[PDB]
RNA sequence: UGUUUUUA
RNA sequence: UGUUUUUA
């Protein structure tokens, strides 16, 4: 009896992800994503379960990890609003509910050094940099597949981007209480985090509210071998699962 | 019904339903299962 | 027969999509391994891809011009085309050759069809009712030397007589010395510095001589004979790389100098569609 | 009437096809059969019979001498005869085996080669009959010959040796017509010791050579022989 | 310019993000596939159905790393011009490691039960593309291009019918010995 | 239960081959080599089965793989005609029949790049470069342990040496229909191909006819690390097995 | 079930009615369409072909060769989503092609 | 039908290779009498040498 | 008696005695009886 | 027993 | 049991 736990395959719909250097997948709070049951349901409308047309891996535009990269943050389901049929359903329905399989990818040689913290934060309410009672504007909290680069400059009505304070006034070291995985280049090239639907309500508006936030944060900085390109690509691939939509309706218009 | 003495006179045999692509596709000494690491 | 099985999401340590082609094995990976599949059925037997169907339909293998004319004052009847001889080979017409040469060894019973068609290009009053004799001359038997030689008697040789315009049809069993014909022979007749490579009598089907048994008319009638071969009870071994470059000779793997590229160069880069 | 479709090759005369035909003499009674000795069912019966080889194939005209292999007294380590084993050619062409073999294109199986000594009873000789399988040349000396299949023959009360040429071939069938690929090899005879003649006897003594087929012999693909010819149809 | 061994070698370049590796249509009786055993056998037939098996084997250093995304684009849409477009179709994200080879099956995606082997618009099979998922990272002291080997094979659900003459061979004159 | 399929040992006679980076051995057409049975036998002569004196690994003189190497071809049993007792028996007998365990060896570092195609072609009838009906002469088709270097120049009466056309007018990419194995330096350092006896006849002349041909062809070119010798040795080791000889006879003389 | 009837006529001076043999060759899409009357194509190593005398007839069955489960007598569609592509005309109904030659060499007439 | 029987070394006073052709008899001497033989089968009926086929 | 291997070689099937004009004449969701008010 | 077949 | 089929 031999085989491996580092070699993994995830097939969702027509999409397949393979990894040969995987660290054991994280299932947030030991709870797999599931469809809403009738005993928790409030909305009487029969939910559209879109199956394999949306429950598939959407790869997000790659990020560049440099020696001076502070990190990146994505909001879900926001990040997938422009992704195929999922995005359309998201905008055509009043209510939406979805779990996610997040798959973060960062490959390097055995000469490379560095560690990413891949963490999923439910209700990642961002802090404004202006302090006081200043609000973070819709456009900045809903960036899409672009996400928020924490290495960037502040913007008027935008969030605070000091990765040390998790953009919320909590310390970085404590993010490990949230379902997380490291991409330690010596050990691992892929993180995977299966997220269930986490909310105080059984189903919610997908446009106005982001249930979870994916953060990829360099802890140990990238140290490339001598003469190497001082950069590594980080590719985020997200698949909705157990997705439910309710209250189909004219397409919602959002800011921008 | 064959109208001739010779076997060569007969018609074609139709189809050999017996295929085995394994002899070409998997001509390996040790058995390799789909899903199992090819090498270990 | 199931074509595609039903298969849902996979989260597994068995990665059917990952292998090592270094092993020389082609893993039987299915759509069910890469995607989510629905149940479908074949509704298909694969009857047309059987070698008996693939190799087992008639094909032109030889075409020869022979003339029925006065034989007076002619010294060679073979070279005056009063009769012509064909060393039987399936390697002269390239379309059939490529099919056979997908394999190394082939064992088949043959079925020949000979179609003789006449033409009187010069002044003629009528279309002569000529009878062609097709005579099978196995190696060792006296090859005809004259159009009405004692050879044509065919006391032991197989022979067919048929009218021009009409056709002949006869089966021939597998006549090979070995258990199968060699489409390829990496060897020689003997250990000799100048002996023929590839060419061997392992494939000597024999010979076929064609004459018009009729005496001459006043007009010359040109008879183009077309030999058609159909393989039957076909058995084939050792599949090969398909022929890519054109042929140059019978029984040789030779290809022309300065031959054209067969890989179809793209319009644009490797990224183009 | 039954609908039919005539296949191609209809109205063809094929010299090999064994079809029924209308009898031109209906209700005719053919003469009764009586017992005649020497009924032949198969050629493979009669081809098993020994016939003399004209091994001494060295004469200006066909002679009885052509059947006589000369032996010479007081010759050590010397060749008696040599021949290739194209049985449809050379010394074998005119033998019954050769003649029957030439009516066929392919042959397989073992040949039976016999030598009969005709010298004085008070003479003595040891000969070595050597078969050289194909791929090697005809042996130029005895030491070369004896490396192959050989029978050392002591000449005595039994006048005849019978050396079987074992079927030594890769391909299952050889061509009857001389072909290089399907060469059967070579046959040779050498003085093992010598021919010793008694006093008051001189000159050459002779061997008779015979060739026959072994019961494992095979012939197929009938053909016309080149052993007979004509220019003009015969008259009475 | 001429047929070369290099023609079988798909070049990979280090430190390329979100960029195309190769692209091809899936007329298996034409283009890159014409000369393959699959293509050659396919051209002896008029109709084909079933799934194709596409394999990539990495031949770079063992101490190199790469993630590629193999994308099949069903017909009706153009060949993908970027990765984000490609990944919307059938795709396999390929992590290059101990297992050198990925095997992406092109699932039989057709309305009509049979496609033409000869390039036809109605029975187009679609497009196949490969992209950098992350990048090719080479170890120190290694330079230049590494290569993929590409393989094509039929899945056991493959179908061929209506035999025909190939256009892969020709002659003007009957041959002699 | 743990162990490895990359670690292999083949013991034949007094010879032993070990490998620690093996790819699964290929058995041509899933058929192991066997002695000829009485139902297929034609030749009546009792066959000499020479056992362990010939059924042993003979290592062939090493080849040098450069960046510009096109490939190498060996003919069997030709290549082993000068190898110990096997060669003698080959020349002393009219008829011979043998299977082979081919073992090709090419080791490199984890920094090296390159891929060899090790392929066994039955009845590898070579093409002349002169075209037409020109024959390939005996001497060129029977090189011995030297084999044919395809990177070399053409010779009068010699074969064509364009590796792209497999020396026969077929394309290189299609050789994979033949029993083959790759030496991919990142994965594998040793190929192994067990060849049964393949012929239309039960036994044949070993001198005039070559049953199989071993080709080692660089597909992905050798890319050595910076500052390394731009060369790798390729060593071919062949062992006859189930060898039969018949019709012992004076030693055959061959050209050269 | 096809029936091909070839009938000859010599409108100009002719001494006799030639005993011509017509070849009817089935050329499915992709197969090399004949370019010359005695081209290598007519060889029909894999192509179905019929030879019959002029004045006489040929008769052969052909199974349903359609890609779909049935032929379309009508097709309210296009080959692809293109502004200039052909409407109605589709290969769904491509039975194939038939090439006809007389295999006989020429006479004077 | 057996063509050749298996036969090993012979050290015997029965000499199947020695005869007298003076008798007019052709002794059915086999390869098994002169050499060491392996078992082979005919796979052959002799159909083509029958006089009905010959004549 | 069929003289060929192929189904296409066979003669025509004669008549499908199974008619049902209803699928064309009465392709209605609710059943309409002759005599009953068509609409009510 | 200097023994020849057949079967595991 | 984040289990895969088959049948009402």
């Amino acid at each position: 009896c031999g085989y491996s736990d580092r070699v993994q395959q995830i097939t969702l719909g027509n999409s397949t992800i393979t990894t040969q250097e995987a660290a054991n997948a994280v299932v947030c709070y030991a709870e797999w994503p599931e469809y809403l049951p009738d005993v928790d349901a409030s909305d009487v409308n029969k939910t559209s379960k879109p199956d394999t047309s949306v429950c598939r891996f959407y790869t997000l535009d790659s990020k560049t990890w440099t020696t001076g990269s502070k990190g990146w943050c994505w909001k879900l389901p926001d990040a997938l609003k422009d992704m195929g049929v999922f995005g359309q359903n998201m905008f055509f329905h009043s209510l939406g509910r979805s779990g996610y399989t997040v798959h973060v990818q960062c490959n390097a040689t055995k000469f490379h050094s560095g560690c990413l913290l891949v963490v999923v934060i439910p209700e990642h309410q961002l802090a404004s940099h202006e302090g006081g009672n200043v609000s973070v504007k819709y456009t900045f909290t809903h960036p899409g597949e672009r996400g928020i680069d924490l290495s960037s400059a502040n913007e008027v009505g935008g969030p605070v981007k000091d990765v040390i304070y998790n953009m919320n006034g909590t310390l970085l070291g404590n993010l490990l209480i949230f379902p997380h995985q490291f991409i330690n280049l010596r050990t691992n090239n892929t993180a995977t985090i299966v997220i269930p639907y986490i909310n105080s309500v059984p189903i919610d508006s997908m446009t106005r509210h982001n249930n979870v936030s994916l953060m990829v944060i360099p802890i140990a900085p990238l140290t490339v071998p001598t003469g190497a390109t001082p950069s590594l690509p980080i590719t985020v691939t997200i698949a909705p699962m157990c997705t439910e939509f309710s209250g189909i309706r004219s397409k919602s218009i959002v800011p921008q | 019904i064959n109208y001739y003495k010779d076997a060569a006179s007969t018609s074609s045999a139709g189809q050999s339903l017996s295929m085995d692509p394994s002899k070409f596709t998997e001509p390996v000494k040790d058995l390799m299962l789909k899903g199992a690491p090819a090498l270990n | 027969t199931v074509a595609s099985i039903s298969s849902g999401p996979k989260h597994t340590q068995k990665v059917p999509i990952l292998t090592a082609n270094e092993t020389g094995a082609t893993m039987p990976v299915l759509p069910s391994d890469s995607i989510e599949t629905r149940t479908t059925y074949m509704h298909f037997n694969g009857s047309e891809t059987d070698v008996e169907c693939f190799l087992g339909r008639a094909a032109c293998v030889h075409v020869t011009e022979i003339q029925n004319k006065d034989a007076t004052g002619i010294d060679n009847h073979r070279e005056a085309k009063l009769f012509n001889d064909w060393k039987i080979n399936l390697s002269s017409l390239v379309q059939l050759r490529k099919k056979l040469e997908l394999f190394t060894y082939v064992r088949f019973d043959s079925e020949y069809t000979i179609l003789a068609t006449a033409s009187q290009p010069d002044s003629a009053n009528y279309s002569s009712n000529l009878v062609v004799q097709a005579m099978y001359v196995p190696p060792g038997a006296p090859n005809p030397k004259e159009w009405d030689d004692y050879t044509w008697q065919s006391a032991s040789n197989p022979s067919v007589f048929f009218k021009v315009g009409d056709t002949s049809r006869f089966s021939v069993p597998y006549v090979g010395l070995a258990s199968a014909y060699n489409c390829f022979y990496d060897g020689y007749s003997h250990d000799d510095a100048e002996t023929q490579y590839g060419i061997t009598v392992l494939n000597h089907m024999g010979s076929m001589a064609f004459r018009i048994v009729n005496e001459h008319d006043e007009h010359k009638t040109l008879v183009k004979i077309r030999v058609y071969h159909r393989a039957k009870h076909v058995e084939a071994w050792i599949p090969r790389a398909p022929r890519a470059l054109p042929y140059t000779s019978i029984g040789r793997t030779n290809y022309p100098k300065n031959t054209e590229p067969v890989i179809k160069k793209r319009k644009g880069d490797i990224k183009s569609y | 009437g039954l609908p039919t479709t005539t296949l191609p090759g209809s109205g063809q005369f094929l010299t090999t096809d064994d079809r029924q035909s209308p009898s031109a003499l209906p209700n005719y009674e053919p003469t009764p059969r009586i017992h005649i000795p020497g009924k032949v069912h198969n050629l493979l019966e009669i081809i098993q019979v020994d016939t003399l080889i004209p091994m001494n194939n060295t004469h200006t005209k066909d002679e009885v001498n052509s059947y006589l292999i000369p032996l010479n007294a007081n010759r050590q380590n010397e060749q008696v005869f040599g021949t290739n084993l194209f049985i449809g050619d050379g010394v074998f062409k005119t033998t019954l085996l050769g003649e029957i073999v030439q009516y066929y294109t392919h042959w397989s199986g073992s040949l039976r080669f016999s030598l009969m000594y005709t010298g004085p009873a008070l003479s003595s000789a040891k000969l070595i009959l050597a078969y050289t399988p194909p791929g090697a040349r005809g042996p130029q000396d005895r030491r070369e010959a004896m490396l192959g299949t050989h029978v050392v023959w002591d000449i005595g009360l039994q006048s005849t040796i019978v050396m079987t040429i074992p079927w030594t071939s890769g391909v299952q069938f050889r061509y009857t017509d001389p072909d290089t690929y399907t060469s059967a090899g070579f046959l040779s005879c050498w003085y093992q010791t010598s021919l010793i003649l008694p006093p008051e006897t001189t000159g050459q003594v002779y061997l008779l050579s015979f060739i026959s087929a072994c019961p494992d012999f095979k012939l197929r693909l009938m053909k016309d022989t080149q052993t007979i010819s004509q220019t003009v149809a015969l008259t009475e």
